[PDB]
């Protein structure tokens, strides 16, 4: 019994998304979960749910909705899924194999693109081993790819692990910046703090 | 449609300064860029300055680089065009206009009524 | 940089007929980042088409265009009196600077 | 047996063809359509099917077929397709952008051309707006090009919506008369009666 809209729109209309090495995580609680806002708004493409259908988001009571917001390349939008492995999902944002949730993405070329070159939406290039599901790797620690020890100095074979894609508006529709949000939630095991309008 | 109130046009002597403002209401300011474009009376339109939607990233046309200084504020929800040492070729109508993009590129959808700016002696 | 125009079609047409507007690019602009305004003699320009294939808000379906590579065409189906105005080329999406070509005046005769 | 051969003849061999502004619409039902006689012929010069193959066309059953018969010139036969523009398209006939079916045409310079000009045929020149798909507008309302009302009277900024077609046997092919008979297919809850030969 609760009647107060939660900040879903905010999570979606947020002015600036974070880089995919440092993706945000909002605890949604005490919500009426009006999912009509998402698939009623204009672009909001690839509304892909797993273990749930997009229309069955109003007859449910979830335990703890998590909204994870970030920005990735257009080709990687498919790697933000269960059982995927490549460059993005291996070291920056691993989904678990048993994910119940909705991945939502929309083209943000009109919004996250500098014609002088964009150098603020970093992603991680080098990391020794995969991330476990829902791990944030904000480590700025340099990575040794050569036989020379890096000793706190960047250089040949001593890379900064983070670098930006670069987002020009004239970049191929394939790789323009895509804003992504990932709605994780658990189903029926506990007193639900979010429920659909009923 | 977002409305735009272009204001601050006037007469200023060569070598003077002037302070244009374009008040804006009807969209999220921190989300879409503002552009500044001239048209000198009866000749072609020329772009002069632009500013990113956040408020930091700016550019200026080569005839006004180092003379014009753009600024904005998410508190009063407006863009400023501060300019110094105007020359006789700087006479125009100025139009403020929103671009489709957050950082300055792209095209301009909605345009102010525009303001007369005159330089004479 | 990117050049354009190639503007014949200023010939004074009469109200209510088909008029086609040529726009020739020199480098095959990418992602079809072209747009068209109209301005009447003493008022601010207003956007008509963007994406070189997408109509803006508050624009009658009377306006339409298409193009790709080096060649774009604004094709107006017919001509109400308020359409006797100047139309512009506007390549956008590179080192912005914005871009305004010579134009095209369609007048009455 | 195979009986009730569809009356494709009466429509392809019609002695008089409707004008492009007054285009006929024959409705086929309760007959077997032997499209093999249509698509294995020779005189036809243009046969463009959208989403349908002329070889597969033998093995279908549909509720009705429309036969939209009209006369146009050689430069205008290219405008009789989905997503086309031009005077004839914008003031006489729209094919829907998702059109399913076929467009058929042939030259008529032996029948619909006359030595001193055959102008029985006629296109719509002026109009306020463009057609809806499969709309037919036979009105003779004088077009008001200016703001001054015409009151059905012709004059300055008051022109007839219909311009006559110049047709002579010595005219260039892009201007010679052509017969077009657009065929569309529709599926409703009502009985599917327009079967192929089997």
């Amino acid at each position: 019994n609760i009647t107060n809209l939660c900040p879903f729109d905010e999570v979606f209309n947020a002015t600036r998304f974070a880089s995919v090495y440092a993706w945000n995580r909002k605890r949604i609680s005490n919500c009426v979960a009006d999912y009509s806002v998402l698939y009623n708004l204009a672009p909001f493409f690839t509304f892909k749910c797993y273990g749930v259908s997009p229309t069955k988001l109003n007859d449910l009571c979830f335990t703890n909705v998590y909204a994870d917001s970030f920005v990735i390349r257009g080709d990687e939008v498919r790697q933000i899924a269960p059982g995927q492995t490549g460059n993005i999902a291996d070291y920056n944002y691993k989904l678990p194999d048993d994910f119940t949730g909705c991945v939502i993405a929309w083209n943000s070329n009109k919004l996250d693109s500098k014609v002088s070159g964009n150098y603020n939406y970093l992603y991680r290039l080098f990391r020794k081993s995969n991330l476990k599901p829902f791990e944030r790797d904000i480590s700025t620690e340099i990575y040794q790819a050569g036989n020379k020890p890096c000793n706190g100095v960047a250089g040949f074979n001593c890379y900064f692990p983070l670098r930006s894609y670069s987002f020009r508006p004239t970049y191929g529709v394939g790789h323009q910046p895509y804003r992504v949000v990932v709605l994780s939630f658990e189903l029926l095991h506990a007193p639900a703090t979010v429920c659909g309008p009923k | 449609e977002v409305q735009l109130l272009d204001s601050g046009g006037g007469l200023v002597q060569p070598g003077g300064s002037l302070r244009l403002s374009c008040a804006v209401s009807g969209f999220t300011f921190s989300n879409y860029a503002m552009n500044w474009v001239r048209q000198t009376p009866g000749k072609e339109l020329e772009w002069v300055s632009a500013i990113s939607g956040t408020g930091d990233d700016t550019h200026y046309a080569d005839s006004v680089r180092g003379r014009f200084t753009i600024s904005s504020d998410n508190s009063k929800n407006t863009v400023y065009l501060q300019m110094n040492s105007l020359r006789v070729e700087d006479t125009a109508i100025y139009y403020c206009a929103k671009a489709i993009s957050r950082y300055p590129w792209g095209c301009l959808d909605y345009w102010g009524q525009g303001t007369l700016v005159t330089v004479s002696s | 940089e990117i050049v354009l125009t190639q503007s014949p079609g200023t010939l004074s047409l009469s109200p209510g007929e088909r008029a086609t507007l040529s726009c020739r690019a020199s480098q095959s602009v990418s992602n079809s980042y072209l747009a068209w305004y109209q301005q009447k003699p003493g008022q601010a320009p207003r956007l008509l088409i963007y994406g070189a294939s997408s109509r803006a808000t508050g624009i009658p379906d009377r306006f339409s265009g298409s193009g790709s590579g080096t060649d774009f065409t604004l094709t107006i189906s017919r001509l109400e009196p308020e359409d006797f105005a100047v139309y512009y080329c506007q390549q956008y999406g590179t080192s912005p600077r914005l871009t305004f070509g010579g134009g095209t005046k369609v007048e009455i005769k």
